[PDB]
């Protein structure tokens, strides 16, 4: 593989939704998964 | 003495804006020194002052009032809005004796 | 049926799958994105993925955006720090359709000013809801601490470029990196004839290798951001491999050692070391995860805390330890086997859906030139050893630190400190 | 006729001067500033500074105000890293009215929730106005990259923490650092026994040296801000010294040397080493200088420079390059005996206005203990010898750099290529 | 002499007009005394 999606989170950490126009962007793997476990 | 207690509480009793659940502060006329008081307010004290009123309209609007032991004792009535607009009245009194001379 | 790939003479490469699916998505992946961008056109790559749907030569916004929404299809841009994505999905009868207008998109723009000068504001509410998560903001700062330049330019315009960036910076970035060898057009419901005929038609004005951006060169700074916010984001990299390398297989296995992300809901993340790592010592609510980029000409590994504001350090210095004590060789072959594991039924995972697999296809297009079975990656990642994961613990443990800090801070060291 | 000095039992420092002049000038210099600032109260000495108008407990804000200004008084507020001056100035027939009102302000203080809260837009008023020059935003970004725990901390409130300054912080604040130990009563114009009476009537609560700051150290950090401009501003330093020692002087006249003024205007400064160094090498529009800071802690000596966008990065390399020639024992004694007549001339032209000898007197009491004459300080100056300035030179060539930019930054080095 | 104007330019790199209250603040010597005169 080549592509930036190296763990399911990080990438596509900003995607913002659309149709016929939805640009997204990639970063790489930045946790923030199982972190809302507890306030 | 005792008879002035009285007679404030008999008067406290008739006019029945604790019969709304409202206290006294919450019915003085708003001009510009109580609107000012108003706008220093803790925002507890202003959100509790707004539900108060909002209340005793909607009751007015059904006329309808509180149930008797709802109703704002005289001696547990608290004037909240008392210091502040002291406070504010004094301010402006400065300012028109300053104005004087 | 399998993959048809193949590479055109000016050096477009367009990749067909027909899975017969009633769904088609067609994607171009272009090598052009932030890092690609200099000191003096700073977010025009982010305007230029903003501007999808304005006014072209074969058609206008307004026809654009009718013709697209009037079949039901979709019309996307993904933008990486060294890619950028634009992909048409709809169903498979209409999809000829799109394509046009894809190439529309990306072959013939046509910017014009007041369109420009419309969309300028959109980059400054995209930017806000990007940056409302603050793990962009710190992986944004992370980038531009650990490099001097190309991969440090920000995925989003800077806030002085919001209204600065000018038509003329647009056409000047999409001739110099719009080009057929920088280029790939991946299908999937689509014939390999119909693909090769649209790229012909469309893709062949412009020629291959445009302007190429320099090295990115590492810094190793720190960027700390004091926003006051109760959780504390705090990420320490250090330069790892390139990807398509062994190392780079290595610094992924590692990844998944340290642990990427948790695989049950709620779940303490047991196998993960850095968790139970850090939760030894720190009874508060916390999060930490290796992070792993992988780019063409370098990368960066390190470890991505989220923690309370007074106790920031002792999670930071907790994981660091858990890092440095793999790196010392305390490195179980079974955790390398699970560690594996993990990483082969993630990349199928992400192969699985339909995003996924043309991300991936496009992604290899535009780095290796060639398509690779799932089946080699598997071998490539079996074949780590578990002395290449201690090497790669041992460079990062002995390589120049970047840390970008967001929150309260006032608790959290600093990149000398570690 | 000379200048009288007291320490009260409390710790009080009281300075008297009567020169008999028309206006009469009182300050009060508090141990107070930015650096006694804590993370989670970042800002409140900004709000404190602009905060001087309030209503206290002696008179309200109304009184104040329209009483300062009946009698054509004013009321001012300096604050610097260190220190924060409230000095009233009036006509000496009207000075103690202006007492009270200042020994009200810095002693019953009341911040009223709403007068704060209308006054928080303020601090953003007056940022944007500090910031319109880059000069500012450029020194506190070096402040910030240099040290890491006290010093560090910016003389204007953050952007998160604008509407965030609450009274009980303020209170907080005045009540832990505006304390007697921590103060000193400066005044020309008036009587000894009029001030120590004042001093005694409001100055007598709060006793003791208050909360104690904690120790600045060293960064070394670099932060680059990439604003656009045309200009970039870089700012290059090294720890120096704490002020008052003899390494302070050392670098004051090694400063000298290198040339910090203008002097002539619109002159070639031909007698400022930096600028001739620069100038062999850049025909564009520079402007070079020697950057000098000294606090009790530590303290700073660099190289600051505006340069164009495009051969910025060698303006800096010409200018670091010029020091390396003075720290190689390259420094001609005409050269520090003329950069001591500067240092000396200016010193003394420093303290000719009433503003700057208050000021110089303040920072004496708050710094050292008592008043030094400036024929002292001339000798002290006078016994700089040319091995001490190579020593100060050699110092900062060697110690680990911090470094601060503004501007378009593409050809900006970093601190690694210096 | 213990004032942070060591050097007189630099010091007092930002300070606003007023009367009756007027905030002033003090950086240590810069630059741009000379900036003026170039361009």
């Amino acid at each position: 593989r080549h592509v930036v999606c190296r763990f399911p989170l990080g990438p596509f950490c900003a995607g913002v939704v659309g149709h016929a126009a939805l640009p997204a962007t990639s970063e790489s793997p930045v946790l923030d998964a199982k972190r809302s476990f507890l306030c | 003495s005792k008879w002035l207690e009285g007679i404030r509480k008999w008067y406290y009793n008739a006019a029945g804006f604790n019969k709304l659940g409202l206290m006294r502060d919450d019915t003085i006329y708003e001009d510009d020194d109580v609107k000012e008081a108003i706008r220093r307010l803790p925002e507890n004290l202003y959100n509790d002052r707004v539900f108060r009123i909002k209340r005793a309209l909607d009751l007015t609007m059904r006329q309808q009032i509180l149930p008797k032991e709802q109703w704002t004792k005289y001696e547990e009535d608290k004037f909240y809005l008392e210091p502040y607009l002291k406070e504010v009245i004094r301010e402006r009194k400065e300012r028109e004796e300053w104005a004087k001379k | 049926q399998d993959l048809e790939f193949t590479r055109l003479p000016n050096g477009l490469v367009i990749a067909s799958l027909e899975n017969y699916a009633p769904a088609s998505r067609i994607g171009l992946f272009i090598k052009a994105g932030s890092r690609y961008e200099d000191s003096n056109n700073l977010g025009t790559s982010h305007l230029l993925r903003l501007a999808s749907s304005l006014t072209t030569k074969g058609a206008s916004s307004f026809k654009i955006t009718r013709g697209i929404e009037a079949v039901g299809g979709k019309l996307s841009v993904t933008s990486t720090r060294e890619s950028m994505a634009y992909t048409v999905e709809c169903l498979r009868d209409d999809i000829e359709i799109l394509m046009e207008f894809l190439l529309n998109v990306t072959a013939a723009p046509e910017f014009r000013r007041w369109e420009v000068a419309a969309l300028q504001s959109q980059l400054r509410i995209d930017k806000a809801v990007a940056f409302q998560n603050p793990q962009a903001q710190v992986l944004e700062n992370l980038h531009a601490a650990a490099y001097r330049n190309a991969l440090a330019n920000s995925l989003y315009c800077p806030d002085y470029r919001i209204g600065k960036v000018t038509p003329d910076q647009l056409h000047y970035y999409v001739q110099n990196h719009f080009t057929s060898a920088r280029m790939a057009l991946i299908g999937l419901g689509v014939s390999h004839p119909v693909l090769k005929q649209v790229a012909e038609r469309f893709l062949n004005m412009r020629g291959g290798l445009g302007l190429s951006g320099a090295k990115a060169k590492y810094r190793g700074g720190e960027i700390r951001d004091q926003n006051g916010d109760s959780l504390v984001h705090a990420a320490l990299v250090a330069e790892s491999a390139a990807t398509g390398s062994a190392e780079a297989n290595a610094f992924s296995v590692l990844q998944h050692v340290l642990g990427a992300g948790p695989h049950v809901k709620r779940g303490s993340n047991a196998t993960s070391s850095l968790y139970q790592a850090v939760a030894k010592g720190v009874h508060q609510p916390f999060d930490v995860s290796a992070f792993n980029a992988s780019y063409s000409d370098s990368g960066l590994f390190g470890i991505y805390t989220i923690s309370q504001a007074a106790s920031a350090g002792d999670v930071i210095k907790s994981a660091y330890d858990q890092v440095k004590t793999i790196a010392q060789g305390n490195l179980s072959n079974t955790d390398v086997q699970a560690a594996k594991n993990k990483l082969k039924a993630g990349y199928l995972m992400s192969v699985e859906s339909s995003e996924g697999f043309l991300d991936e296809v496009g992604s290899q297009a535009l780095v290796a030139g060639s398509y690779v079975q799932p089946s080699t990656v598997l071998q490539q990642i079996d074949s780590v050893a578990d002395a290449d994961v201690i090497n790669a613990a041992k460079k990062f443990v002995s390589g120049r630190k970047s840390m970008a800090a967001s929150g309260n801070l006032g608790h959290t060291p600093f990149v000398d400190e570690l």
